[PDB]
């Protein structure tokens, strides 16, 4: 019917007038490219040659453009079409003597994109305004859009094969407007929550804390190599922190060159280290776990998510307010380049080694598990005698279920705390958690110590069968394993019940992810 | 120039396939680059152009062209007589910048036939054949010494094609590799701490770490530098090991010399702040 | 402008007019003067959709009804 | 041959069990569910 | 295929130029050398030869992006000794040192092995 | 010039150079195959 | 129960359950119940004995089979309603342990626990060292890993097919795979993989790859697309015909060249085609004369409707088949072969669902090498491991290392007493490596060692159908929808 | 299908050693040792030859004494 | 033709008595890889309202142990409504109760 | 004669069931295919449970 065609999605208003498909567009897979600036994007030659931009001929650019017409279309940096002031559009493939087609002021020439045109780059579903931003193209080999790794965060891209959409504006008015407003350097601090919407991430994030540690010393030869990558270097090599026996630069020192000699952050330091609330103030071993920046020089302390990351009070945020977006943009590219290259001599890895611990730790953990399991039997024995005495705000069943959950959670937390402590300094796993790169304390707990009580809908595994969770258990067994506690860890394998119970809890995460995308998509739409 | 560090050599072991040696009093960058040259820059001859007349095997066409590319070629003859295809005055190919190979086989018998390098012949005189059964089977028999099963055929199936081998090198395509591999090691006791061992006792001592035989594991030295590099190049069979290394060194010498001549040409005209 | 039929080449009388399907343009072999009114087998436009749910085909706007066996349709 | 009387060692290394499991797949299809229904 | 011909990785173009030399402006008696169509193989060793020389104040190289074969070498020397001469000497000395290695190697190879042929 | 048309499963040519039915004589099968061209094609071994 | 085990009541088709707290017994003989085989344990011991196992081994010349085994009444089929009532024991081990354990009442026993897994969850190694959503993600990607999918693929004309050149059977296998014929027909390759950061082209779910490996044929594959076209009378005064279309007679004039076609009307095997070439020339003679008054000249008697590219940059025509279809009409299929070499943008995954794009490729020169010189074929970024916790990825890898040195295929059975961490590491050290897999790695650009040792070793990897050249796309002007006047769908 | 000439990883030709391996295993059961006698000293090469599958034979098996 | 039609299209009934109640019961066999074919032949499907019914018939109920594969569903849309048998699983073809 | 019933591949009425590996290999139909799927109009069509 006519009404139906008009109705909703794919209807004349919403699915067509309000949102139509457009011309001048490109779409491909993305891969990471440290070597680009932030507001650059790499574009495949095929995509750059097929798409076009209309330059209008002036007296002082005519000679270059005439050369461009002469290159034709068969080679890359050419022209597609020439448009006469009369209104005629002319193809530049069929005409046998382009040289005979003399240009003059007032003709428009539709040339292939080249290194420096501005595009709108976009990843749907477009969640917030920073999800669609203007970039400079950079033409290079092989067929994906290549974009600086730090831009992943506003976009939510995970080069696990995510797509991007690219759009090329056509007039000078839309190019100026994009260049002034939509550009990525303008997008750095978000108006949503007045914080930097993009921080240093992944390897660069791990490699930097490791680099800023005061144990790192570099020879004159390796300092030159890092200095070589830096863009805004002054040309003066800084006075080495150690003059003799042999000349050496500290990690923090070379880092002081990559920040704009002006930013003045104090505090932001909060790694786990040092202490919680008052330990460093006992005696003032001015310490090394707390970061200090003065006069644009990193004075003491290593970097992490707390200093370097998206946190509203960072090096990147303070620099943005202080130096201004263009200087913050050279600072982002530079920090990655000096820090990726140093990582290049250093390396970073993670084997099974980072997940295994010592014999004493396992005996202690197992002894911790044996105590918790005995206590659960103790609660059950107390419960069957009808002497448990309900808590003032629950029923007897609820008190029992609260109480065993308190103990089994308490058990995981004790063994979890025990493994993080038993680990050493060299565990690459600790290096990824501590920098704030990926993972968390609870992740470490799960691979090495113990996985714990699986859950569904906010409580322990349900009695799917009559008074049992799996046919393997005895009826009415309220102990730990039977109601879905996983006693082992992902380093030591799981038992069949644990594997199946783990599988129940992993699923609840898949259903939540599928539903959530729809309702948020709808709630957002109603608001705008 | 006063700073040139002599650079001595010592050869430990040499066979038909291996060359094991130590270079001493030279720089790490020389060691790494000479190694990079052994893989990428050593020229060789390999099949590069294949045209297929009739192909009825149970394997598709490009699959055959690919397998042919990868077979090694006895380039014992100085590949320098054979110029690069790009430079030669000839249209497309010629005897002076190419070698020609030809293959024609069919399975007339009821049993399965194997296709191998012995059936593939150089139209070009016998000085540049495939690696299998030429200068000798080496009393060390490789039962069939078939080099490679190119494909298999049955009654009625046939394969007729032509191939043109040319000079090219490793940093272009992997087929142009003179090496099956190359071992490279320096400072096997970690005296310099260029790598940092947590729990140093769990590492197995290397073949050259035997000096102090001591289980003490790595004596430190803070005033050290790299010295004494251990190599072990192994040939793929396409060229004798010492001849690969000598060709690499000289080719690299031609390459730097070219950079000097370009650099001199730059200062042939305007002085360009030469002094 | 009723004498269309594809002879609308102003500079010189036409012999053949070529369709550059990919560009969406009508081009003339021996000069350069597109004259678009791009028919891209306009027949192709209803058959554009595919990846969106179909089989039963909710977006169909016409049954073939086989007219070349029937006077009426 | 079995007798349940002269037997004294009924145990057997359940790593033997793949021989039981193989006899399942070796006899059954891998996809009998489809086939038996159509035959029925 | 969007990918380049594989030879494009090293082959100079008819319009491109093998080396270009441009002076710095930030600091005196410094220069920057650009080599086109090259890799870490040339760049890394020459950088090391220049560091060996005690009259070089600074020397370093990088390739700006791996997909576009180009390298740059920044060198800086004392204000009485041009970076061009140091660059020339470092290369010529390196050719000489390699040739000594080459000569010493063949002689080492000759030594008692009758299987060198 | 003929168009060969190698037969289904006997692979005797049928010399179909007209508007005749694509059925291969002698052999009952009626699926075909056009045969490789005598035209040469070049493959780089890469 | 005694009759069903005696075969007097059809075992597979009859379930029988007693619900004692409601004092009723229901029996079902209907179709559509899901049931599984289980061992019958009696008197707290197995009813199956070693005599039967030797009888099963005897089948290489004996006619004794699984059906004989069921008739011995040592196994029963138990559906989910009946599975609610049994006391099922995990293993014979536990059933022995019972002298100290809490339960001594078992009735059935699991023939093996990994059997709770379906086909795709069975290709994947050590799945229990995987964080549970990883196992779901692999089972999906497993359907997308291309391989050689049947063996007679040379005479099939599947609309679209993807075949890998050199599959390899998984170096570390699950026992279950012996029954998926997976060894016969593999899915990926046994690659040499390192978990390192490198020059950071592999951040965020991507990979650095060895270019010399893609060159030596590694993960090289062939791709076939089949086009079919029909002639059809399809009306009283319409004819379709295979012919060489000419601008002298036909009406279509599409600038695509028709020169490559044979006189018949479709191109012959071996010709190269591109993103403009016409594969089959069909024409539709339509009006016969319904345009009276000298309307002949040219481009009159018949329209063009031939089939040609739009598709892609494509490859070589493999096969052309002329036959006739179910209707009787002359009908064609033409297969076009292309050879996909792994390139930046293609997607791969290990068996843990470590899927990822290829970030850049480096020649054998640059890759960081070992003592021997084993340069990695892939470098996965270490950060992929910790949040995702596929530790199984590391265990597969360490186990695969032992398999390569021993030369014996390993065993990634998900439930065994093979104390995998300690025992494998002990074996791996005995072969002369660092016991937990690290290897002292060197830097390809400067020859210096990498300061941290890199966990390096083999792992089975998969190439996916999602090649990058298939998904690339762009537009400038182009076709317009005149019922709507906007650009086309894609 | 059919052994890759040269091991993907290193370069060492490995088709020259195939049939000899299959022959030796048919004669002598010591697969670890069989690889060693063949000369593939190193585990990249050992996975190559070890984990390869000869699919070519099912393909040769088809009726196709015609194509 | 009435059966041939149903199998080909995927529709249900002879078209006169609806078709929407058993949509998509028939499919083109996927063959991307031998494991793919083998998986589709072992597919199990589970009827629902369409695009957004959240409830218990979507998660992992305990009775699946040994019948349906615990971890193998599509990663979106029908994220638990598409199940697969395990390996040992069977389905009774039915029999006369007589 | 009343109609034509589609046959599910390699079931007891699909003629391939009575043949061995060599015979199926000779018929150019793969021995390792699982079967159980209908073939309609040139397409293999599988039912979902
Ligand atoms: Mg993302
Ligand atoms: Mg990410
Ligand atoms: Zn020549
Ligand atoms: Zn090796």
């Amino acid at each position: 019917s006519l009404k139906q065609r008009l109705k909703g999605k794919e209807g004349r208003v919403r699915g067509n007038l309000m949102g139509k498909r457009v011309d001048f567009s490109a779409r491909t897979v993305i891969t990471p490219d440290p070597n680009l600036s932030i507001d650059q994007v790499g574009v495949p030659r095929s995509i750059a040659a097929n798409m076009t931009f209309a330059e209008i001929v002036t007296p002082f650019n005519i000679d270059r453009l005439q050369e461009l017409v002469r290159r034709g279309n068969s080679q890359y940096p050419g022209a597609k079409y020439i448009i006469r002031d009369n209104g005629d559009r002319i193809d530049l493939r069929f005409h046998p003597k382009p040289s005979d087609l003399h240009l003059q002021t007032g003709y428009k020439v539709e040339r292939h994109m080249c290194d420096g045109d501005i595009v709108i780059f976009n990843r749907q579903p477009t969640l917030h305004k920073m999800s669609m931003m203007g970039h400079r193209v950079r033409i290079l080999p092989w067929s994906t859009f290549r974009l600086n790794l730090s831009v992943t965060t506003p976009y939510n891209a995970d080069f696990d094969g995510d797509e991007m959409n690219l759009h090329l504006p056509q007039s000078l008015e839309t190019r100026a407007e994009i260049q002034e407003l939509a550009m990525v350097p303008r997008m750095i601090v978000t108006p949503q929550s007045n914080r930097p919407v993009m921080g240093i991430v992944q390897d660069t994030l791990t490699a930097v804390r490791k680099f800023t540690k005061r144990d790192v010393f570099l020879e004159r030869g390796e300092v030159m190599n890092l200095l070589m990558f830096l863009s805004t270097w002054d040309g003066k090599v800084p006075q080495p922190a150690i003059l003799k026996p042999r000349p050496l630069w500290t990690g923090k020192q070379i880092f002081s060159l990559i920040i704009p000699g002006h930013i003045n952050c104090i505090r932001t330091h909060s790694t786990h280290p040092d202490d919680e609330d008052s330990g460093p103030y006992k005696h003032i071993s001015p310490g090394d776990t707390k970061v200090v920046v003065e006069n644009g020089e990193l004075i003491m302390g290593i970097l992490c998510k707390k200093s370097l990351g998206t946190s509203a009070g960072s090096l990147v945020h303070i620099s943005y307010l202080e130096m201004g977006h263009d200087i913050t943009r050279l600072f982002y590219s530079n920090i990655q380049t000096v820090i990726n290259n140093w990582l290049l001599i250093e390396g970073h890895t993670i084997g099974i080694g980072d997940s295994i611990a010592d014999s004493k730790t396992y005996q202690d953990i197992q002894n911790t598990i044996k105590k918790a399991k005995q206590d659960v039997i103790e609660v059950i024995e107390k419960a069957h005698n009808n002497e448990l005495e309900p808590t003032p705000g629950n029923t007897l069943r609820q008190t029992f279920e609260n109480q065993v959950n308190r103990i089994l959670n308490d058990a995981r937390d004790k063994t979890g705390s025990s493994a993080q402590k038993s680990l050493s300094e060299y565990n690459n796993f600790k290096s990824m958690v501590v920098s704030g790169a990926k993972g968390s304390k609870i992740n470490i707990s799960q691979v090495i110590a113990v996985v714990g009580q699986q859950n569904v809908e906010g409580k322990r595994i349900p009695f799917g069968f009559k008074h049992r969770t799996l046919p393997h258990f005895i009826k009415d067994d309220y102990g730990p394993e039977s109601r879905g506690f996983v006693e082992n860890s992902y380093l030591a394998g799981l038992t069949p019940t644990e594997f199946f119970f783990h599988a129940m809890g992993g699923r609840e995460g898949l259903i939540d992810t599928a539903v959530k995308t729809a309702e948020t998509g709808y709630i957002q739409r109603r608001l705008i | 120039m006063p700073y040139a560090n002599q650079p001595t050599v010592r050869i430990t072991e040499l066979t038909d396939e291996n060359v094991k040696f130590i270079i001493e009093n030279t720089d790490l960058a020389v060691a790494n680059s000479i190694r990079r040259v052994f893989i990428a820059e050593v020229p060789i001859i390999a099949i590069d152009w294949v045209q297929i007349d009739a192909n009825s095997s149970v394997l598709h066409d490009e699959f055959i062209a690919h397998r042919l590319g990868l077979i090694p070629l006895i380039s014992d003859d100085i590949v320098d007589k054979l110029q690069y295809s790009r430079d030669c005055t000839c249209e497309e190919f010629c005897p002076e910048c190419s070698v020609e190979f030809t293959l024609d086989v069919r399975c007339n018998e009821d049993q399965t036939r194997h296709v191998t390098s012995r059936d593939l012949i150089s139209n070009s005189p016998r000085v540049i054949p495939v690696t299998s059964r030429n200068r000798d089977n080496d009393p060390n028999d490789y039962v069939e010494q078939d080099d490679i099963l190119i494909v298999k055929l049955r009654k009625g199936q046939e394969l007729r094609l032509r191939a043109y081998a040319k000079k090219g090198f490793g940093k272009e395509h992997a087929k142009w590799n003179p090496t099956a591999g190359v071992a490279f090691e320096y400072d096997p006791d970690n005296a310099l701490r260029h790598t940092v061992y947590p729990k140093p006792e769990e590492w197995p001592k290397s073949e050259y770490s035997e000096l102090d035989e001591d289980e003490s594991q790595a004596p430190y030295d803070p005033n050290g530098k790299p010295e004494r590099f251990y190599y072990n190049v192994e040939s793929c069979g396409s060229l004798r090991p010492e001849t690969i290394v000598l060709s690499a060194l000289s080719g690299l010498k031609k390459k730097l010399s070219d950079l000097q001549t370009q650099l001199s040409h730059e200062i042939q005209s305007d002085v360009l702040t030469i002094n | 402008l009723d004498a269309l039929p594809r002879v609308t080449c102003p500079n010189h009388p036409d012999a053949i007019l070529v369709e550059d399907y990919r560009a969406g343009d009508m081009i003339c072999p021996e000069c350069g003067l597109v004259v678009g009114d791009r028919v891209i087998d306009v027949g192709s436009e209803w058959r554009t959709f595919s990846n969106d749910k179909a089989t039963k085909d909710p977006s169909r706007v016409g049954d073939s009804q086989n007219p070349l066996l029937s006077d009426g349709d | 041959y079995d007798e349940d009387d002269d037997e004294i060692t009924p145990d057997l290394w359940q790593e033997a069990c793949w021989i039981v499991i193989s006899s399942y797949f070796d006899e059954k299809g891998l996809v009998r569910q489809q086939l038996d229904s159509f035959d029925e | 295929m969007n990918a380049p011909p594989a030879f494009e990785s090293f082959l100079l173009f008819e319009g491109e130029k093998k080396i270009t030399i441009n002076k710095d402006t930030k600091v005196p008696n410094a220069c920057l050398f650009t080599i086109n169509k090259e890799d870490h193989t040339l760049g890394n060793i020459i950088k090391s030869q220049l560091l060996k020389d005690p009259q070089v104040l600074f020397a370093g190289y990088k390739v700006p992006h791996p997909l576009e074969h180009k390298i740059i070498i920044r060198v800086q020397t004392t204000p009485d000794y041009s970076p061009q001469e140091a660059f020339t000497n470092a290369i010529t000395d390196l050719i000489s040192e390699l040739s000594l290695l080459e000569e010493r190697f063949r002689v080492a190879i000759k030594d008692k092995q009758e299987g060198i042929e | 010039q003929p168009m060969i048309y190698i037969c289904g499963e006997c692979h005797t040519e049928n010399e179909i150079k007209s508007r005749d039915p694509i059925r291969c004589r002698e052999c009952g099968y009626r699926i075909m195959y056009k045969k490789r061209t005598k035209r040469l094609v070049v493959f780089d071994a890469r | 129960r005694k009759l069903r085990r005696q075969m007097d009541i059809i075992v597979s088709e009859v379930s029988m359950i007693r619900d004692i707290r409601e004092r009723e017994i229901r029996i079902y003989t209907d179709a559509g119940r899901i049931c599984r085989p289980l061992l019958i344990v009696e008197k707290q011991k197995l009813l199956l004995k070693k005599r039967h196992i030797d009888q099963l081994k005897e089948r290489e010349y004996n006619n004794y089979s699984w059906q004989d085994l069921v008739a011995s009444g040592v196994v029963e089929y138990i559906d989910t309603l009946e599975e609610e009532t049994v006391m099922l024991a995990m293993t014979p081990d536990d059933l022995q342990e019972k002298e100290v354990a809490y339960c001594s009442t078992y009735t059935h026993c699991e023939i093996h626990p990994s059997m709770i897994l379906g086909v795709c969850a069975s290709i994947i190694p050590f799945p229990d060292h995987n964080q549970s959503p990883r196992n779901t993600y692999q089972s999906a990607m497993g359907k997308q890993a291309m391989g050689v999918y049947i063996t007679n693929f040379h005479v099939r004309m599947d609309t679209l097919a993807h075949v890998l050149y050199y599959p390899q059977k998984p170096l570390v296998t699950t026992r279950s795979m012996e029954y998926l014929r997976f060894r016969e027909l593999p899915a990926g390759i046994n690659s040499i993989v390192a978990i390192a950061s490198y020059t950071g082209y592999n951040q965020e779910d991507s990979v650095i790859m060895n270019r010399s490996a893609v060159d030596r044929g590694f993960f090289r594959s062939v791709f076939y697309r089949s086009y079919k076209e029909q002639e059809s009378k399809k009306g009283f005064d319409q004819e379709e015909v295979f012919e060489k279309p000419t601008r002298e007679t036909c009406q279509g004039m599409r600038h695509a060249i028709y020169d490559k076609l044979d006189d018949d009307g479709l191109i012959a095997p071996g010709v190269r085609v591109s993103g403009d070439d016409v594969i089959i020339g069909k024409t539709v003679t339509l009006p016969e004369n319904e345009d009276e008054l000298e309307s002949t000249n040219r481009r009159y008697t018949k329209r063009d409707c031939s089939t040609f590219l739009r598709t892609s940059e494509t490859g070589i025509v493999d096969q052309v088949m002329v036959t006739l279809n179910q209707e009787g009409y002359k009908f064609c299929k033409i297969r076009v072969r292309s050879v996909r070499i792994p390139q930046i943008g293609d997607k791969f995954a290990s068996r843990h669902g470590q899927k990822g794009t290829c970030g850049i490729q480096y020649r054998q020169e640059d890759m960081p090498f070992t003592c021997e010189g084993i340069t990695p074929d892939i470098i996965i970024n270490p950060h992929a491991i910790p949040s995702r916790m596929t530790i199984g990825h590391l265990i597969e890898c360490l186990q695969g290392k032992v398999s390569a040195n021993k030369g014996e295929i390993g065993d990634a059975t998900p439930f065994n007493d093979a104390v995998n961490v300690q025992k494998i590491s002990n074996l791996l050290s005995d072969y002369g490596y660092h016991l937990r897999g690290n290897e002292v790695l060197y830097n390809g650009f400067t020859g210096r060692k990498i300061t941290s040792q890199i966990f390096i070793g083999p792992t089975y990897y998969q190439r996916l159908k999602h090649m990058v050249d298939d998904k690339i796309h762009s537009r400038a002007r182009g076709p317009i929808q005149i019922l709507n006047r906007q650009p086309m769908e894609g | 299908m059919i052994i890759p000439v040269r091991c993907f990883t290193c370069g060492k030709i490995v088709g020259n050693k195939w049939e000899a391996y299959l022959g030796l295993l048919q004669a002598e059961y010591t697969e670890g040792d069989a690889l060693d006698a063949l000369g593939l000293k190193r585990y990249c090469c050992r996975r190559m030859l070890l984990a390869h599958v000869d699919l070519i034979e099912k393909l040769l098996n088809y009726a196709p004494l015609e194509k | 033709d009435g059966l041939k039609y149903s199998l080909a299209t995927g529709n249900w009934g002879d078209q006169k008595k609806a078709h929407q109640a058993r949509a998509g019961v028939s499919q083109v066999l996927n063959r991307l890889t031998f494991a793919s074919t083998l998986s589709h032949l072992r597919r199990l499907n589970s009827p629902i309202g369409r695009d957004g019914k959240l409830a218990k018939p979507r998660q992992l109920h305990n009775t699946l142990w040994g019948m349906v594969c615990p971890a193998e569903t599509p990663e979106g849309h029908a994220v638990g409504l598409v199940k697969n048998l395990a390996l040992m699983a069977y389905i009774s073809v039915g029999s006369q109760p007589s | 004669f009343i109609g034509k019933i589609p046959i599910m591949l390699r079931s007891t009425y699909c003629l391939l069931n009575g043949l061995t590996d060599r015979d199926l290999c000779e018929l150019n139909e793969c021995p390792l295919d699982p079967g159980g799927y209908f073939i309609i109009n040139g397409s293999e069509k599988v039912l979902i449970a």
